[PDB]
């Protein structure tokens, strides 16, 4: 119950946040250009 | 060269205004990396980001 509960919710965030960061990797370079190095 | 919307056509003879101008898509990044340049050096790095 207790490893788990913890790895569920491990696993469960871990793809959430997965998807996430996907996203904003997506979405970075444009509302940001400053970073990118296509413009330096 | 043939093209099915513009016409070619004197300035001062047509007196054209600038909706009678034909528009078309110019590609950036060169002049956007001069234009980051230019924008670090005089201290103005909104107008960079507005126009980029």
């Amino acid at each position: 119950s207790v490893k788990f509960m913890d790895q569920k919710r491990s696993g469960e965030e871990t793809v959430y946040f997965k998807k996430e960061d996907e996203a904003l990797l997506r979405n970075l370079l444009a509302n940001h250009p400053e970073y990118d190095p296509k413009y330096s | 060269p043939w093209t099915t919307d513009t016409t070619f056509d004197d300035i001062i003879l047509s007196q054209p205004s600038k909706e009678d101008f034909a528009k078309f898509t110019k590609e950036a990044p060169l002049f956007l990396r001069f234009l980051k340049l230019v924008t670090d050096v005089e201290g103005r790095q909104e107008a960079f980001i507005q126009f980029a």
